[PDB]
């Protein structure tokens, strides 16, 4: 399905399997939250994220 | 109440954080008993009454 | 355990302070609880030695 949907243009269609335990998320990799600790706002925070 | 007590109007955004907005008479004009004499409230006919 | 949590929490904000702003602890009743018990522990160990 993921390979077949790779032919769809202007749409990021991709398929995946549910996690082993749905109560949690993917539970693989890492989750990192970049935070604005000095009120830099949205515009400067996006620059930091990029 | 607004002049001598301070009225919380509504919030405002301060460096990305929501903070209150207050209206309250300047400190010079609400200190003595006689200062009440210079406060005027508009009447329905447009005149200013003390 | 609450004072430790607060002290650990305040360590997550100090890096992002504006130039010059500092944290000072002018009053805190937890050191007495910590130190006094660590004084009785000294007597407990010092009692066994005697």
């Amino acid at each position: 399905a993921t390979r077949a949907f790779s032919q769809i243009k202007d749409a990021m269609v991709f398929a995946f399997n549910l996690p082993a335990i749905v109560e949690l998320g993917t539970a693989t990799g890492f989750d990192f939250e970049l935070i604005d600790q000095a009120g830099l706002g949205h515009e400067k925070l996006t620059q930091a994220r990029n | 109440g607004a002049a001598w007590g301070g009225s919380y109007v509504n919030d405002f955004i301060d460096r990305g954080r929501v903070k209150k907005v207050y209206v309250m008479s300047e400190a010079k004009y609400r200190m003595l008993p006689d200062d009440i004499g210079d406060w005027y409230v508009r009447a329905a006919d447009g005149q200013m009454v003390p | 355990d609450t004072a430790a949590a607060i002290r650990a929490e305040l360590a997550k904000m100090e890096p992002f302070f504006p130039s010059g702003l500092k944290i000072v602890y002018p009053y805190d009743t937890t050191p007495f609880v910590k130190i006094s018990i660590h004084e009785v522990v000294k007597t407990l160990v010092e009692a066994i030695i005697l």
